[PDB]
């Protein structure tokens, strides 16, 4: 299938008058030039191929970083070095986001690939042999681990990949997980209810899907224990969807996000630049 | 004889006219209908209070000044003290509606003005404090038939617990995105030249095929003075905008006590 | 094993490639579709909706809902009403429309333009405007006599409440350029009164139209790309 | 098993397509699907209107 | 298909003079030698398929050298050092460019190969873990970085390749993407026309391919964070025209070139070294 | 979904392609092309030309 | 896995080799190709 | 030697299958068994109850 | 060999993973299956 | 193979008792 050729047509005089219209109706215009002007034939073979959803959305984009680091550790602070964990979203970066908040619902399977990089933290305390990590998927529910070395790291149930430092980035595509019949890009809700006179706190309470999402936990480690060089490791997640449906279309997000909310900053509401005057070429 | 211009509704009991409408909008194509056995999902007998519930209820009229910003609601909060649709609504955890929703706006061959007529599926605003996000109270989310008001300002308040409400600023839609491009969500306008009424039809829109009407509203009606109330005899001069809405095809399930939400 | 041979691309990961890969969830069942309304399969769908132009983003207008509308009058000034160059994804005023932010997440498009424009005006105002679009390379107009040389109809104003002014596709490249680019220019977009708004006593003499545009069905777009409309601190 | 399809032209053929997994989520990308209907979104309106026509009579 | 065969042919006393003919017509000479000699059969069963235009253009040429570096960086200068952009073009090099340059007009796809190497700036700095390259292809208009870490990078619509270092070469191919039915090599004009009476800059003005060309721009980094071994790193960029159609023969370039334009260089026209004598065999 | 064509003979048979992705600039080289009409270029003149007859007339 | 085995030449980098590769613009609708005069086929053409 | 098999469904076909190895221990996972007699275990009674009547009559 | 050309994910571990693998007894004998009263096929047998 | 589906079902008044039973049965 193509986009719409142009058939030949002259002129006219007529009391048929495609040129006006009452957009009153909710009709968006609809005449095209063959209705205004006189146009030639013209073939038209080019295509829409790359606007499909599918190809909109054919990109891994990276969502988030995170860090991790391999070293011995004496205080709490730097135990908690030794893996972290992140709550699974794609609002931690902004371009992903604004494409997919192009529509109020979706529904699609998600391919996730990851880019693991390190460094070493100084040099004069030798080297480091080379380093496996473990990316475990805790679904919500599953125990989270408060050390490195913790037992929910054996992993019974949980999926986790095991990743040889240097070897291509590793991938594993994930199911559309959604508990609706598709995913809610917006929210206009709260997750529960609050009833006259009930003690609950009614002044600290959040709106919309945040009150509702939650897609589990990622968890890293380094497998390996401490060399005597310490090591910092970067790890960059990436989304694409694909086998990608989506529905209600919206207007793209105009102005910086400041959180996982539509909310706005006071100092960045300005986005257009004035024109001179009403008639700049 | 027939007339693009020339309307009845009859919903239950209840019937409109207009004499100068602008065609219909069903969104997004589609009629409103029940719940297909083959698209179900909680299991008892639903209640389908038809007629009783399934007519036109008229809100609180508003002014329309040369200097308003705009107007919002939400639904089903805008009709949840609304006779016996009211009342289904709250004796079941579940409910599922269509509507039609007529607004009206006469004037004068004399007076100016446009109004654009929005309905916005999964209507989010922005809160009104910068030190929380998605900060809003459930109280100020939905005040009812009153709706609210948009502004041209932002003013965010200087603590968090002042700040538990829409920050409705009207040229972002009140959610970070340019109105201009509103007319992407189904809508009219009501140019007081052309005509005096915009009637949308709305299907259930969700990501379920029924869900907890007191928890979330499903879509937003927005009006917003797209060409401000102009009359030359006097420019300080007010008209009424009245909204008239209608459940449809609704459909509720897991009844149990009454729902008493929170007031303050 | 079966001798085999590795080529260059070899463990590259190129944010753009299509190959299978292990489910993290086998034989996950997942929740089963239902019917939602408004599925959108095309992006160029949404670039046939009419958007508002921010027409009138001067100085004190710009990101407030005075951008929008059009400033008319019944004084007959020669002067043009607007004037917009036809640069549907980098224009200040175009760039923030819905077809211009579709645009910006592309590098090349092709297609005509359709501009519909709504008068808000009272009913007993009356008048006839000319919309115009001339193709580049020529002096651009700021005069009704040179306008009316290009493409253009003639607006009267009455019951049909709206008129929609094409900017055909005219050019010399197959594609356009989704950025300011002199060799991808599209031309001018100019109006001007061609009789006069006209009203009665007891009636406005100033009030609006609004601009609207939306790209034909001959319209496509080509080469996905990042946008410069949105961005974050690092 | 194998699938055979139409390719996407170049400057100047067939390719094939065999899945190795036993999970519809893990296959590559849905091929080109380039159904639409701008019509719900351009023209949502309850009587159908003739362009030729008045929108309003 | 062959090249021509010769047919076995005596001598001639004749009014046919296929010797002669005036090449003021705009035909070349046309005679082959059993017009002018006595031949033997010779079956030619010799081929030229080594100079069809895919045999004469199916190789990877190399067409500029890129530089980044990885280090801890506290001057802008070195900052900019971080990553580099490189605006994508065949003129940075000459060979392959004098290949295509015997054609007005081109169409082709193109295969991309990338060769990365690496060394260390100096040896009394400890050491460095192997480095992941990001490779964006930034087509017109996307956003080009500032910084070697800035939002650009997470890239959800542009295509970039991430390379781990010592794997092979990466690659990928890129359709002929030309705004016009083919590449022109030769453009013998302007990309505006300057008007009578204006206020326009025309003694800085530009002119030919040079003002209307734009392929977009490469961006390249190191995507580790720096270790206390500063590493230095090339990335040689190779092209492969493929599926190649060509038009509108011309002469080969036959002086060096001094840029992207067609100019010369005063010191280097003098291409002929000058035979002793008209005589010399 | 295999293609099987002849190789360029060497020193003293077939080869097997598929196709495995989806855009055709994906593909390797083109099958070698033996067109030619050199006399577009040695021979563009409006009347024919017989070499044994004369060329001016 | 499917047991496979490396042999001599993997992962080199041959300039003058012929191998498929992945796209960087899946689906991209190349601009039509039109008639232009003078189109070459083989460079002996132009050495005659 | 092919096997070919449906696919769990996605968000929005068939997968293909050969053994490489001579010992059946070596192959990938069971196909889906959705066998099932609940009441061996909720219903293990000797006289057959029926749910309408009278558990004891 | 026949050209090929890694992938993302390549050596990986990924725990959920179905592949095939060399078995450590080649053409090991299993002992005969014999009725053992009690088999569960689903663990939702036992919810129920 | 599926769960169990719902039938349409109303009400009853009757000397059928599927709401009764007696677990020591080992049912
Ligand atoms: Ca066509
Ligand atoms: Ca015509
Ligand atoms: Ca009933
Ligand atoms: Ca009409
Ligand atoms: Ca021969
Ligand atoms: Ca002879
Ligand atoms: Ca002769
Ligand atoms: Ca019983
Ligand atoms: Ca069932
Ligand atoms: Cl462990
Ligand atoms: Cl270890
Ligand atoms: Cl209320
Ligand atoms: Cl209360
Ligand atoms: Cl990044
Ligand atoms: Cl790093």
């Amino acid at each position: 299938p193509t986009a719409q050729s142009t058939p030949l047509t002259s002129g006219v005089n007529s009391q048929e008058v495609p040129a006006l219209t009452a957009v009153e109706t909710g009709a968006s215009g609809q005449a095209v030039p063959s209705d205004v002007i006189e146009t030639r034939h013209v073939v038209n073979y080019k295509t829409r191929s790359e606007s499909t959803l599918e190809s909109f959305f054919g990109r891994s984009a990276c969502v988030t970083i995170l860090e991790v680091e391999n070293f011995n550790a004496t205080t709490d602070a730097d135990r908690k070095k030794q893996f972290t964990t992140w709550a699974i979203t794609y609002t931690d970066t902004v371009q992903l986001r604004r494409k997919l908040e192009f529509f109020t619902y979706s529904r699609f399977d998600l391919e996730m690939t990851f880019v693991i990089t390190e460094r070493y933290y100084a040099s004069n305390t030798g080297h480091a042999r080379n380093q496996v990590y473990q990316l475990m998927y805790i679904p919500p529910g599953a125990p989270r681990p408060t050390a490195w070395d913790d037992y929910t790291w054996q992993s019974s149930s949980n999926p986790s990949v095991f990743y040889t430092y240097g070897s291509a980035p590793p991938r594993m595509s994930i199911p559309y997980v959604g508990i609706a019949n598709a995913y809610s890009h917006f929210y206009d809700g709260f997750a529960r209810v609050p009833l006259k006179d009930e003690t609950v706190d009614s002044g600290d309470t959040y709106y919309g899907l945040v009150t509702i999402n939650d897609f589990g936990t990622l968890a890293v480690r380094v497998v390996n224990e401490y060399n005597p060089a310490r090591i910092t490791s970067k790890i960059r997640v990436y989304m694409k969807p694909k086998h990608v449906r989506c529905w209600c279309p919206r207007p793209p997000r105009a102005v910086p996000y400041r959180g996982e909310g539509v909310d706005f900053k006071q100092d960045s509401i300005t986005p257009l630049t004035a024109v001179e005057n009403i008639n700049t070429f | 004889g027939y007339s693009d211009r020339v309307r009845q509704i009859t919903l239950g009991n209840s019937t409109i006219t207009t004499q100068e409408a602008a065609n219909a909008v069903v969104a997004y194509g589609e009629w409103p209908s029940y719940l297909d056995d083959k698209e179900a999902n909680p299991i008892d007998a639903p209640t389908e209070p038809d007629v009783s519930s399934n007519r036109f209820y008229t809100l609180d009229s508003v002014q329309w000044k040369s200097t308003s910003r705009g107007w919002w609601w939400k639904l089903p909060d805008a009709l949840k003290d609304m006779g016996m649709f009211g009342q289904n609504m709250y004796y079941h955890y579940l409910g599922r509606s269509g509507y039609t929703v007529h607004v009206q706006c006469n004037a004068s061959k004399f007076h100016q003005g446009a109004l654009g007529v929005f309905a916005i599926p999964e209507y989010v605003m922005a809160c009104n404090t910068e030190a929380k996000t998605s900060y809003v109270s459930y109280v100020n989310a939905n005040p009812g038939e009153k709706g609210g008001v948009f502004d041209n300002a932002y003013n965010p308040s200087a603590e968090a617990s002042e700040g538990r409400k829409f920050a409705a600023l009207d040229y972002l839609l009140g959610c970070g995105v340019l109105a201009g491009n509103a007319f992407v969500y189904p809508h009219q306008i009501i140019n007081l030249r052309t005509n005096n009424s915009a009637t949308l039809v709305l299907p259930y829109v969700n990501s379920l095929a029924i869900d907890c009407m007191a928890k979330h509203n499903n879509w937003g009606l927005v009006i917003l003075p797209l060409c401000k109330l102009d009359y030359a005899p006097n420019s300080s001069t007010e008209i009424p905008i009245t909204v008239t809405i209608a459940p449809m095809f609704t459909e509720f399930n897991g009844l149990r006590n009454i729902t008493v939400p929170a007031t303050q | 094993g079966l001798p085999t041979m590795l080529t260059p691309g070899s463990s590259q990961f190129l944010t753009s490639d299509d190959f299978q890969s292990p489910c993290a969830l086998p034989n996950f069942d997942v929740t089963p579709p239902i019917h939602i309304p408004g599925e959108v399969f095309n992006m160029m769908e949404l670039a046939e909706i009419d958007s508002m132009i921010p027409m009138n983003s001067v100085t004190g207008k710009a990101n407030t809902m005075e951008m929008y509308p059009i400033p008319l009058d019944d004084k007959g000034s020669a002067t043009p009403i607007f004037s917009i160059s036809l640069s549907p994804a980098s224009d200040k005023r175009l760039q923030y429309t819905m077809l211009g932010e579709i645009l910006n997440y592309y590098t090349h498009w092709t297609g005509s333009l359709r501009f519909t424009f709504l008068f808000c005006g009272s009913m007993m105002a009356t008048g006839k405007i000319l919309l115009s679009y001339s193709p580049p390379g020529a002096k651009p107009p700021t005069t009704r006599k040179d306008a009316m040389l290009g493409t253009h109809i003639i607006w009267d104003l009455g019951l049909q409440s709206s008129c929609t002014m094409l900017a055909p596709w005219i050019s010399n490249t197959v594609y356009r350029r989704c950025i300011k680019d002199d060799f991808t220019e599209g031309g001018y977009i100019t109006c001007f009164y061609q009789t006069r708004i006209v009203v009665p006593s007891g009636t406005p003499t100033s009030m609006f139209m609004l601009a609207f545009v939306s790209a034909c069905p001959d319209f496509s777009v080509r080469l996905l790309r990042d946008t410069n409309h949105i961005s974050q601190r690092t | 098993g194998a699938q055979v399809s139409s390719q996407k032209v170049g400057a100047h053929v067939n390719y094939t397509t065999i899945n190795y997994y036993k999970d519809s989520a893990s296959n590559a990308a849905s091929k080109l699907d380039f159904s639409q209907d701008p019509s719900k979104f351009t023209e949502p309106v309850k009587d159908i209107m003739i362009k030729t026509a008045p929108a309003l009579n």
